[PDB]
């Protein structure tokens, strides 16, 4: 029930891509490859080890992540973060790169933790329909 | 005239510490060292300024916590595909916010992470 | 490589952190403080 390449779990199919792209990039060409596509969405444990099982025997790289659809829809760089000293935050000077609102699978935690990382990286992802 | 051991910096008082510690407890150490102390804010450029300095004066080049913490936490993170948060898998549960003594950048550290820091309170 | 010690307290240097220990992206990144630079330095690495 799924195009050739892709694989079947629970009612969706799954497609790893060994591209490298920012997470932007991948969502929306995720959104190219089939009706309804999008980064792949983890909604339980058995998801998440077919997920891991289908990115170990496509990706294998020892280095760079794997694009998970979660991330922060806003544009901020902190949310409802106050000083310590109990101040509003108003004057900031973050690194983009130091924002790391989006999230990515990683070899060293099996693929089956989401590690926080920076949007603009450019690594491998799972598409999901 | 701030205590012998601190710095001062527009009415404020501001010292650096060597012993590491990780978020929480360099944020409560700090309401220790002095009454209104709080692990640094930078609610300017100047003031950023005066403490990178202050700090790699004092210890070089290291790293140290800021007063903001969770930062990430109350995001709205959300599916590309619309599906609800439910099942979660983070590796870290929450990120502070820490600077490198060489510029004024902000930077994340998980919170459970150590780091050296820098107090601040108003004089 | 990051141990989870103190070892982020040092400045960053590719041949301790990277080429006698894999590094991260961010780890990379530290070091140049320059996003292309290690975009760049990723591609040639992995
Ligand atoms: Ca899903
Ligand atoms: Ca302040
Ligand atoms: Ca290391
Ligand atoms: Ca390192
Ligand atoms: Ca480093
Ligand atoms: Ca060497
Ligand atoms: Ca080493
Ligand atoms: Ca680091
Ligand atoms: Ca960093
Ligand atoms: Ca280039």
């Amino acid at each position: 029930d799924c195009p050739s390449g892709w694989s079947s779990y629970e009612g969706h199919c799954y497609k790893p891509f060994k591209l490298y792209k920012t997470w932007d990039d991948a969502e929306r060409f995720c959104t190219e490859q089939a009706k309804g596509g999008h980064l792949v969405s983890i909604e339980s444990a058995g998801e998440a080890d077919f997920v891991a099982q289908l990115v170990t025997e496509n990706i294998q790289n020892t280095k760079s992540y794997v694009w998970i659809g979660l991330r922060v829809q806003g544009k901020e760089k902190q949310c409802s973060s106050e000083w310590s000293d109990g101040s509003s935050v108003s004057y900031e000077n973050w690194i983009e790169a130091e924002s790391k609102t989006c999230l990515g699978l990683e070899k060293e935690t099996g693929f089956r933790k989401w590690v926080n990382i920076y949007c603009g990286q450019q690594n491998p992802f799972v598409c999901e329909a | 005239d701030c205590p012998s051991d601190w710095s001062s910096y527009e009415g404020h008082c501001y010292k650096p510490f060597s012993e590491p510690k990780n978020w929480a407890d360099a944020e409560n150490f700090c309401t220790q060292q002095h009454a209104g102390g709080h692990l640094v804010s930078f609610q300017s450029s100047e003031e950023a300024d005066f403490v990178v300095k202050l700090a790699f004066q004092t210890f070089g080049h290291s790293i140290f916590w800021m007063g903001l913490s969770n930062v990430w936490n109350q995001c709205n993170w959300q599916w590309s595909n619309a599906a609800m948060l439910r099942y979660k898998a983070w590796a870290e549960e929450s990120y502070c916010v820490y600077f490198k003594s060489t510029n004024n950048k902000w930077r994340s550290r998980a919170c459970r992470m150590m780091a050296q820091f820098v107090c601040e309170f108003q004089a | 490589y990051n141990s989870g010690k103190l070892e982020e307290f040092v400045r960053g240097n590719l041949e301790r952190e990277c080429k006698e220990e894999k590094c991260s992206f961010e780890e990379a990144r530290e070091v140049f403080e320059n996003t292309e630079k290690t975009t760049e330095f990723w591609k040639q690495y992995v």
